[PDB]
C-alpha cells in the first residue's frame, strides 16, 4: 500500500472546495492512503506510533499541492516512505534555537540513552590527550583530506587552521553500542547519515517570533533575537525536506518535552523510511 | 570539551 509522510501543515478550515470531510495533519506526520484514485484528492488515514487511527478524511493529491505552491513564486507535498527494520539506535539531531541547550540536557538527564561520537583532527595530540578518547587524532592532513574528499566525513571545518570531521564510523560506533548519539552539525549531515543507512532523528526548532525568542532566552539583544530568528527562517528553507519532526513552543520546557517525545515515538526497531 | 568542535568553520563537501 502507499504510506507518505506529510512535508507541509494542511488546515481543513482554510481549504475550500473540499469533496468530503478533510483530514488535516502536521508536518512529519505519516499517512495511510487509502485511495489515489481522483487527480485532485485523496483518501488517507493518519498513522500514529501507537495505533492508526480508524478515521477517514481527504487530503490534496501530491499534484494539487504542487500546482498551488508553485503559482506564487515568480515543491514538497508528501514523501513516500517504507517501513524498514534497523539494528542500530538512531542519532539525533537537533536544530534552531535553543538546541544546544536540548542538547545538553538529553546527555545530562539521560546518560544512559545518549552520548557523543569521537570526532576527527589533524590538530597535534597534546601530551594529555589520548587518541579515541578526545578525539581521532589524524597525523596526515593529506589523508585527512582524502578521506574527506571519500566521503568518510558527514561534516568537516575548520578551526586555528586544524581540520576537523565527525566520521560516520564514530557515529556507528555510539550506534550500536546502544545510545542515541548527539550530533551537533548542520543539515547537510543529515542526508549524509540517511546515504550512510543510518537514520537520525531530525527535530527542527522552529521559533514562532523574534518575541519567542527572546521569551525562552531573556539575555538576548533584540540584535541577537533578530538574527537568530533569521537564522532559523533560512534553515527551515533550506533543509526542511529532511527533518523528521519540527517543534514549537512558547518555553523551552515544552519544547525540550516534545523532542523527547518524538524521539520516543522514534527509537523502535521499526522505523518510516523515504522508499527508493 | 570538546571547544573546538563548538566552533568551526565549516566546509562543503562534495555531492
Amino acid at each position: 500500500s502507499l504510506y507518505v509522510r506529510a512535508l507541509f501543515d494542511y488546515d481543513k478550515t482554510k481549504d475550500s472546495g473540499l469533496p468530503s470531510q478533510g483530514l488535516n495533519f502536521k508536518f512529519g506526520d505519516i499517512l495511510h492512503v487509502i485511495n489515489a484514485s481522483d487527480d485532485e484528492w485523496w483518501q488517507a488515514r493518519q498513522v500514529t506510533p501507537d495505533g492508526e487511527s480508524d478515521e477517514v478524511g481527504v487530503i490534496p493529491s501530491k499534484r494539487r499541492v504542487e500546482k498551488k505552491e508553485r503559482a506564487r513564486l515568480k515543491v514538497l507535498s508528501y514523501e513516500p516512505v517504507n517501513q524498514q527494520e534497523v539494528n542500530y539506535t538512531r542519532p539525533v539531531i537537533i536544530l534552531g534555537p535553543m538546541k544546544d541547550r536540548v542538547n545538553d540536557d538529553l546527555i545530562s538527564e539521560f546518560p544512559d540513552k545518549f552520548g557523543s561520537c569521537v570526532p576527527h583532527t589533524t590538530r597535534p595530540k597534546r601530551d594529555y590527550e589520548v587518541d579515541g578518547r578526545d578525539y581521532h587524532f589524524v597525523t596526515s592532513r593529506e589523508q585527512m583530506e582524502k578521506d574527506i574528499q571519500e566521503h568518510k566525513f558527514i561534516e568537516a571545518g575548520q578551526y586555528n587552521n586544524h581540520l576537523y570531521g565527525t566520521s560516520v564510523q564514530s557515529v556507528r560506533a555510539v550506534a550500536e553500542k546502544g545510545k542515541h548519539c548527539i550530533l551537533d552539525v548542520s543539515g547537510n549531515a543529515i542526508k549524509r547519515l540517511q546515504i550512510a543507512q543510518l537514520y537520525p532523528i531530525s527535530i527542527f526548532i522552529k521559533p514562532k517570533s523574534m518575541e519567542n525568542i527572546m521569551e525562552m532566552n531573556k539575555r538576548l539583544t533584540d540584535e541577537q533575537a533578530r538574527k537568530t530568528f533569521e537564522r532559523a527562517v533560512r534553515l527551515e528553507q533550506e533543509f526542511t525536506e529532511h527533518f523528521t519532526a519540527i517543534v514549537q513552543g512558547d518555553t523551552l520546557e515544552d519544547i525540550y518535552n516534545q523532542v523527547k517525545q518524538i524521539i520516543e515515538e522514534q527509537s523502535g526497531p521499526y522505523i518510516w523510511v523515504p522508499a527508493k | 570539551r570538546r571547544h573546538s568542535m563548538e566552533n568551526l568553520e565549516l566546509m562543503k563537501l562534495t555531492p
